[PDB]
């Protein structure tokens, strides 16, 4: 899926792929998770409904 | 005799299988059949309902609601949720707050024909959680009911096709270490700054520059202003309970003219519930009785009695289920709304006729109070027009 | 409450079941009227 | 053993056979299925009665296979329906008991005596031996004898034989009734309007009444009132000829998931011989003094991914503008279908990239806006409420003693050959009204128009055309692997429109007979629960007899309507029963779903087909199949023991049969 | 329009008549 | 890389009779196949195909 | 008034035929020839490749 | 004049049946696969 997404040049999916997508998702997951209490359900939901998750 | 009931524990999900069942035999001989409990999927009460909302808009609302429910409701907890939604929409902070659904009891639900069972003996099974507390708890109790049904089904495996004796399964979940209290929705601020989130602003499938129309923006602004000024639940606690009774009565009246209202009715004024049910039904039938040239209070009472008596029994099952609940039943009896008559046992009571009698008592109370001059408040939900002038 | 009865009767001339249930409800209501006011008869 | 063939010789029988790699995989899958089925019948006390019957069935059909050859799969497919024929052998109604049984016995006799392998006496004896393994079984076990279907492998396929079936269903004259088409079109319009009323705040769609509309229809449009089906059946000449205008703001790019699914795409017409093996076509191309055709290996997903300028509006313009009917590159072809034993459905079609994109866009457009408007059937994407609706539909006539009562007679119809029998002349009005509702001038009537102008063929690399002088698709004749100018549609393609037409026809037939029904149309199998009112005090047999008598008129009307829209309904397709109906290959018998656990256990193999081939994936597959076994009536204790046993078996197999050194 | 009364209905009616007489 | 793209373990493609016929005619393998059984393969110049 | 009466009876004759034609038109048969002959598509291709935007019924 | 009225009422039926015939013939013509048709707008 990454090999097809990085190869994609289609007008749709123009900005979907990002080279630092993994790093951005790690930073966002740290944002949601590096709190006083860790709530993996909330982090999963918020990631899945964020731009990185879409 | 059940050993958990006999020793302290009293929380259980009661399962019953009648005797005399013979599969592939005369339907008249075996007990009545019904669709068994096969599961309950997702079933929003947001501040303002948006029609035709984009996928990005729905995703942003979900994100904001989950964020506010989980991490807090401070102003910075709203700013962070607004930014995270701004990674997917273009709404301003005010309309985000306004349109976001309720941040209370977030379900956190996240994502060919294979039936879970043959439903052979599970279609004859009676289930009742009347001895149980009841959204993790809802899923737990659905799991308990499914486990009990599967246990009943494996008690009579497909080799077995008969039931010469009636069986009862208790399935006590109380006195169990696993069930636990639930505490959440504390304020946890982020110990790390918000990351620099790259956003596909131009991509329509990720970001929508114009998720709300001008008319939609005007309507949401009007709703927010009306709530800020006119208010919604700012009313004191002494005023919330009668208002909840009025709203649940309106729901019941709209229903008649497994769904139930025991959760609301157990925490409100049941006599006020039926009084406002009579009031709402009277509002619905006012034009019909006016065009029929009905005169006098007793004319209204006779008309509403026949209207209630002529509706199908399936329509009134919503109110029947609420009244049949033991706590609500005792409440209605003690408030003189309901008298259990013409039945040797409580389980044999005509709860459809009982609900009709309760609504009739409420209608009589409303008519008498109106005649004496006690005005009754009219509520106009989904209105911040001409429908109020009609009401 | 016999207006609906006559309306459907003229419309058809299904409906007969509605006719019968309305008649039964009317007569039962009259019966309870009589029983409630039995003393003053 | 060689990488390409396996030569097997047995001295006991003096028989030598050759097996290719695919045939080796079939034989080892089939033998694993036989082992699993026999062992489960040995183990479970529930399936214990089935062991001997399954063994005798296997032996008899193995000798029949040796006697006939590839035609024994006809007998297997006949047994597939004979399971249901035996299931309906015990219904209370005398006039419906044994009809399917007798007809299927006749068809098995025909299949056994067509080649004169068996005389009439021998064929009757063989039929009796086959049938005796099905009798004196509980309904659950008679349904769990539907595991044997893949226990005899699959036939050796040829392009010519597979093409002959589709060349005859298509390319065949079909007479249709204008009025039947117009009546079902009127009911289609009525259901569309009623659905658009049930949504969109109870208002009619933008509609233009015809000049023949009466006053009553004008008032119902003005008042935006529901169109009662009895009214529609009366004024069907005005409910039809009613142009529904644009109702949906649908866009081709509404859903992105459809564009990101790989579908087989055919080569350009100019090089259609590149599918065939180079060795077989090299000489016939050399004798024609022409270059060898270029092999084609592109995929739809990769082609869509590597387009710098891809606009779904411009993609749909291919069909909308009329360029599809002029493209000299367009080429559609079939290919042999795996794991099928029935003559029908042995092929699936592939198109070009532009016409596959147009097809998926049109199907998404229909499934999102207009498909939602007709819910006269009960099928929904939510499986939970789907099976709840199925149970409610099945339990209509099951009322106890805890006046008048209710009774149900169930009808099941097979719609496999519908795709080949659809004709433009019967779908054009529905396509035109859908085009008007979507705003597209011409989108949905594309399949038949494009097919009548192109020659189709079955593309198998080892099945080149018999005539080596036919090197161009257009000039090909209607024989061998070619299907010249197919007038019908293709399976799956434009299925939403066909399903909607079928729903309209079912509702029309129900209204014509004044009978309440609950259809559950699903594209392959439709189930109709005919409902009638019976006296409560009546006997159960008499109640079911009355239900069948009421259902007789509805069934006659449905047959007449389906014949009018060009679908002849035979005895094989329809199954009338007062006890059960069939939905998604599962039978709903008297408020129950019968087990069919042996079918699930027959596909419990020793490795997953996925590429990684880890031990975890295989163990997860085994666990999923054991979950199916638990759900299908097998002892839960036995299922737990079996799960542990086969997880151990799989790990030991992976340890001692290492894939990589 | 005459209606028929089951035996339990007759007991109901006569008990109601007794109650009305007792209370009135 | 060929140790990941292993050949299928289970059946996922149709069984073709003419593939088996091609492989048993290419090697002149013993068989009792009638001329019509082979279909188009009987007219091939297997010599060039064998070469 | 008499001319208008002559046309009164004649128009009734028209009404009935129009009803009758409608009857037969309502019971016509739409037949698809199919490709029984099996003629190459090249030859069978005697049909428009172009959509025509003609209005059927209302419009 | 009465003659006129009846004639207007009967020509209304003539109108509706002629419109039915027109729509039926339009549907027939648009049912020929030979000539692809397009819905206006
Ligand atoms: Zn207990
Ligand atoms: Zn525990």
């Amino acid at each position: 899926q990454y090999t097809l997404m990085e190869r994609s040049v289609n007008p749709m999916l123009r900005g979907v792929f990002s080279e630092n997508a993994a790093e951005e998702e790690e930073e966002l997951a740290q944002y949601l998770l590096d709190r006083e209490v860790v709530m993996p359900r909330v982090a999963h939901v918020i990631l899945a409904q964020s731009s990185c998750g879409r | 005799e059940c050993e958990h009931c006999s020793s302290g524990d009293d929380k259980f999900t009661w399962f019953f299988l009648p005797k005399g069942i013979r599969l592939d035999d005369d339907p008249a001989s075996n007990p009545p059949i019904r669709v068994p409990y096969i599961g309950s999927k997702t079933d929003v009460a947001s501040m303002a309902y948006i029609k035709g909302a984009s996928v990005s808009l729905k995703s942003a609302l979900r994100l904001a609601g989950v964020y506010i429910w989980a991490f807090g409701d401070t102003e910075e907890s709203w700013q962070d949720a607004y930014e995270l939604a701004s990674t997917r929409v273009n709404l301003t902070l005010e309309q985000l707050q306004s349109l976001t659904p309720l941040p209370t009891s977030a379900n956190l639900v996240h994502r060919k024909f294979t039936p879970a069972s043959s439903y052979a003996f599970s279609s004859f099974v009676h289930i009742s959680n009347d001895c149980q507390i009841l959204t993790d708890s809802n899923l737990i109790y659905q799991q308990v009911m499914i486990t009990g049904l599967a246990l009943i089904e494996t008690w009579n495996n497909p080799p077995i096709n008969f039931s010469v004796y009636e069986t009862t399964l208790h399935l006590h979940t109380g006195s169990s270490c696993c069930i636990r209290p639930v505490e959440s929705c504390v304020v946890n601020p982020p110990l790390l700054p918000v990351p620099l989130i790259n956003v596909p602003q131009m991509n329509k499938f990720v970001y929508d520059p114009e998720p709300l129309s001008l008319l939609e923006m005007e309507k949401i602004e009007d709703i927010a202003y009306q709530t800020r000024i006119g208010g919604l639940d700012q009313i004191p606690l002494l005023e919330k309970i009668p208002l909840l009774a009025h709203l649940t009565a309106k729901q019941m009246v709209n229903s008649i003219t497994t769904s139930n209202w025991i959760s609301e009715c157990c925490y409100t004024y049941i006599d006020s519930v039926f009084v406002y049910s009579g009031w709402a039904l009277l509002l619905e039938l006012s034009y019909q009785m006016y065009y029929l040239r009905i005169q006098g209070i007793q004319g209204i009472l006779d008309y509403v009695y026949m209207t209630l008596r002529r509706i199908p029994g399936m329509a009134i099952t919503g109110i029947s289920s609420t009244i049949s609940h033991p706590r609500i039943l005792r409440r209605c009896i003690n408030l003189d709304v309901i008298a259990p008559i013409n039945s040797p046992h409580i389980a044999s009571l005509d709860y459809t006729k009982l609900s009709i009698d309760a609504v009739m008592w409420g209608t009589k109370q409303v008519l008498t109070n109106i005649s004496q001059g006690i005005d009754y408040e009219i509520v106009v939900p989904s209105e911040s027009s001409d429908r109020v002038l009609n009401l | 409450h016999l207006k609906e009865v006559i309306e459907i009767l003229k419309g058809q001339a299904g409906p007969l079941g509605k006719i019968n249930t309305i008649l039964r409800l009317i007569v039962e209501r009259i019966l309870m009227y009589t029983v409630r006011n039995w003393c003053i008869l | 053993i060689t990488p390409e063939l396996v030569a097997l010789y047995s001295s006991e029988h003096k028989a030598l056979t050759y097996l290719t790699f695919e045939m080796v995989l079939m034989v080892t899958d089939m033998l694993e299925g036989r082992l699993n089925v026999s062992s489960l019948c040995t183990a479970s006390h529930y399936l214990s009665p089935l062991k001997k019957r399954i063994e005798v069935l296997l032996t008899l059909v193995d000798d029949l296979a040796l006697l006939m050859g590839d035609k024994v799969y006809g007998i297997v497919s006949s047994l597939e329906s004979f399971v249901y024929a035996q299931l309906q052998y015990g219904d209370p109604v005398i006039d419906i008991k044994g009809t399917f049984y007798g007809f299927i016995c006749n068809e098995i006799l025909d299949l056994l005596t067509e080649d004169n392998i068996f005389t009439e006496e021998e064929a009757n004896k063989v039929l009796l031996d086959l049938t005796s393994q099905f009798d004196n079984l509980s309904p659950d076990l008679t349904a769990e004898l539907l595991c044997i279907m893949r226990l005899w492998g699959h036939p050796t396929l040829t392009a010519s034989q597979a093409a002959s079936k589709v060349r005859e269903s298509m390319c065949a004259p079909k007479v249709l009734d204008f009025q039947t088409i117009m009546k079902t079109l009127a009911f289609f319009h009525a259901i569309l309007i009623n659905g658009y009323r049930r949504s969109h705040n109870g208002i009619w769609p933008p509609t233009t009444l015809h000049g023949n509309a009466p006053k009553s229809l004008i008032e119902m449009r003005h008042d935006n009132s529901e169109l009662k089906y009895e009214y529609v059946l009366k004024n069907w000449k005005s409910i039809s000829m009613l142009r529904i205008h644009k109702c949906f703001d649908a866009s081709p790019d509404e859903d992105l998931s459809i564009f990101m699914k790989d579908k087989a795409i055919s080569c350009p017409r100019q090089d259609w011989m590149g599918v065939f093996r180079r060795s077989l076509i090299k000489q016939r191309y050399r004798d024609a003094n022409r270059p060898l055709p270029q092999p084609f290996n592109r995929r739809l997903l990769l082609n869509f991914l590597e387009d710098d300028r891809f606009d779904p509006i411009k993609e749909l313009e291919y069909v909308t503008s009329g360029e599809y009917l002029r493209d000299p590159e367009f080429c559609a072809s079939y290919s042999l279908k795996e794991k099928e034993i029935k003559a029908t459905g042995r092929i699936f079609a592939k198109m070009t990239k532009r016409m596959r994109s147009c097809q998926v866009i049109a199907e998404s457009l229909l499934a999102n806006h207009a498909g939602k408007l007709m819910r006269e059937n009960g099928v929904v994407l939510d499986q939970l409420k789907l099976t709840k609706s199925l149970l409610t539909m099945n339990q209509i006539g099951i009322i106890s003693e805890h006046g008048f009562e209710i009774a149900a007679c169930f009808l099941t119809t097979d719609l496999t050959k519908y795709c080949l029998n659809w004709r433009y002349q019967v779908i054009i009005p529905f396509a035109r009204t859908l085009n008007s509702m979507y705003g597209i001038p011409h989108l949905f009537e594309w399949i038949h128009l494009r097919l009548m102008r192109s020659t189709l063929y079955v593309g198998d690399p080892f099945n080149p055309p018999s005539d080596p002088t036919q090197l161009d698709l257009d000039t090909a004749l209607n024989d061998d692997i070619f299907i010249v100018s197919p007038r019908g549609g293709i399976e799956g393609l434009c299925q939403k429109l066909w399903t909607m037409i079928s729903i309209s026809t079912i509702i029309l037939s129900a209204t014509e007979a004044n009978t309440r029904v609950m259809s559950m149309v699903q594209g392959d199998n439709q189930a109709i629960a005919i409902t009638t009112r019976v006296v409560r005090s009546l006997s159960h047999s008499e109640k079911k007899e009355q239900a069948y008598k009421a259902s007789k008129l509805f069934f006659e009307r449905l047959r007449a309507n389906n014949h009018g829209i060009g679908h002849h309904l035979k005895e094989q397709e329809t199954i009338l029963s007062s006890d059960f109906f069939i939905y998604s290959k599962r039978v709903f018998y008297k408020g129950r779903i019968l087990t069919q656990a042996l079918k699930n256990v027959s596909k419990m193999c020793l490795t997953a087909d996925i590429l990684g081939d880890c031990s975890q994936a295989s163990c997860s597959n085994l666990a999923t199949t054991v979950m199916r076994l638990t759900e299908n009536g097998v002892e839960k204790d036995l299922c737990y023991f079996l799960n542990a046993f086969m997880t151990i078996r799989q790990l030991c197999y992976d340890l001692v049969f290492p894939q990589t050194k | 329009s005459d209606i028929l009364l089951n035996r339990a209905y007759q007991k109901r009616i006569w008990k109601a008549i007794g109650c009305v007489i007792y209370c009135f | 890389l060929n140790e990941i793209l292993l050949p299928e373990v289970h059946l996922n493609s149709p069984i073709v009779r003419y593939k088996l016929f091609y492989y048993i005619l290419h090697g002149q393998l013993p068989n009792d196949l009638e001329p019509d059984d082979l279909g188009p393969l009987a007219n091939q110049n297997w010599k060039a195909i064998r070469a | 008034g008499s001319m208008v009466t002559q046309i009164k009876n004649e128009l009734s004759t028209v009404k009935t035929t129009l009803a009758t034609i409608e009857g037969m038109m309502a019971t016509v048969k739409i037949m698809d020839p199919g490709n029984p002959t099996g003629v190459p598509v090249d030859e069978l291709r005697r049909s428009f490749s172009d959509h025509v935007t003609i209005v059927s019924g209302p419009g």
